[PDB]
């Protein structure tokens, strides 16, 4: 019955129509410095075939540079820690 | 060939499918009964044939003779195999040749099937339901359809299904229409029914298509936007 | 198949609705060769009529023959009387007796058209637009069809309907399709398109069905925007 269960855009069409938009993301997924994109599209068509919530199984990355005492050195950071594993 | 017509009717696609064997058959008609009429079947380079296999028994006209045929695979129609029938009889004065080749077919087209319900009228008259599946958009022609129902091919004296005709686009595109009637009740259930379409411009020359009351146009609309301001993932 | 072939030809009721003229001509494939032809007109009552004319002395097999059109009252014609010429052959008499009248009688039924607009598949590719019109559950056979936008009638070369077939539920009932093309802009907001149909077993000789953007149904939509 459940025709779309698109889990980037949180998606489900049970032929119902759910769409859950959260505003708190910014534009770049890929990395938090990028601007707030307020604007949202949900093409059903495209979307039968840029996300912008994360899913519960995925677990995304970033690196990002540190400096304790030497150099600068390039770690990486997952922005779900607890969707990767008080 | 001017005198004493000789038919040929080669193996079509449905049969490559479903029986799986390319069998050339060509008879030879209005012409008298008596022995020495054989038929042979040669490429016209000059090989051979395999043998002539499940011959005609009984003849419209009780002609004493023997189809000619071959149980060739189907790598023998791709372009490049043409197929000769040669028929000998006393009657002629010296045996006659027919030769075949394939059509070639050009400028090949990715069919493109657009299904649709049956129309609303038809609700109203609650007596029964018939469903299409018109193809169009497709080259070369030979392409077959069957109406399937959860793996149940239906039976040609339930469905019909109409030859192809040119499009009016252009002459190098095909349509043709496939109709299968059913109760209304039957209809309503939508009891997955489904269409086959085979094709040899198709990658797999296999197409399956669907159709129900929700595909048509949900007159309601349940939408239920979330606003959620933060969710972050899947709230 | 054995001799006395009749080669394809439009009996169809285009051939005399289009131009509104009564038209009657019989003839069989590679006649005789012979000069003239022993043409000979009468209608079944006994009393002769007026014989076809305008023989077109052209044909491709080269055979010498002959080929008219005669242009008969209505009422008779149209009397419930398959109509069949009587013309002859000077070398012997050979009344062909070809039925170029329809088939009157045998059993009457509407036929139920149905107007069925594009899937829509073809109208979101913008590349073009097909309107289906189905007619159905008819009796006798040979059934025409037209198309037309607000009297506007489209050229055959945009349409085009398939010739009658058998119905699987029996042999009396048949069935046939007619497909028009147009562009999805014009079916957005443009022009309605009309599927006139025509049937002997039909009280006013024809029908018509139109539609257009709305052809559909309206849509209810129930938008909820739930909010913190
Ligand atoms: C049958 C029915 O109650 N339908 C409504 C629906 O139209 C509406 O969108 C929804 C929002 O709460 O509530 C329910």
């Amino acid at each position: 019955i459940v025709l779309v269960d698109n889990k980037c855009k949180c998606a489900r069409i049970t032929s119902n129509i759910r769409i859950i938009v959260p505003l708190n993301n910014r534009e770049n997924i890929s990395d938090p410095t990028s601007p707030l994109r307020t604007r949202f599209v949900y093409h059903l068509s495209d979307l039968c075939k840029t996300c912008y919530t994360y899913d519960r199984n995925k677990c995304y990355t970033a690196v990002v540079p540190l400096v304790y005492g030497g150099e600068t050195k390039m770690v990486e950071t997952a922005l779900t820690p607890d969707a990767c594993y008080h | 060939d001017t005198a004493i017509r000789v038919f040929a009717i080669p193996p079509s696609f449905a049969s490559i499918f479903l029986t799986k064997s390319t069998k050339l058959t060509c008879l030879v008609t209005d012409l008298t009964t008596y022995d020495s009429v054989t038929i042979s079947w040669t490429r016209q380079n000059g090989e051979a044939v395999k043998t002539h296999t499940n011959i005609s028994e009984s003849h419209p006209n009780a002609t004493f003779s023997a189809v000619g045929e071959a149980s060739i695979c189907e790598d023998d129609w791709n372009s490049g195999e043409r197929f000769t029938c040669t028929v000998t009889h006393t009657d002629l004065p010296s045996p006659l040749k027919q030769t075949i080749s394939r059509p070639k077919g050009v400028a090949l087209h990715r069919p493109d099937v657009y299904l649709l319900p049956p129309a609303r009228e038809q609700l109203n008259l609650r007596e029964s339901a018939t469903i299409t599946c018109l193809v169009t958009g497709f080259s070369p022609a030979d392409v077959f359809v069957q109406w399937m129902q959860r793996g149940q091919p239906l039976s040609p004296e339930k469905y019909v299904t109409s030859a192809p005709m040119p499009e009016p686009q252009a002459p190098g595109r095909y349509f043709a229409h496939s109709i299968l009637t059913v109760s209304e009740e039957e209809w309503n259930t939508g009891e997955t029914y489904t269409c086959v379409v085979a094709h040899e411009a198709l990658p797999n020359r296999v197409t399956e298509r669907t159709v129900d009351k929700s595909t048509g146009k949900p007159t309601l609309y349940n939408v239920s936007l979330v606003m959620s301001d933060t969710a972050g993932t899947c709230y």
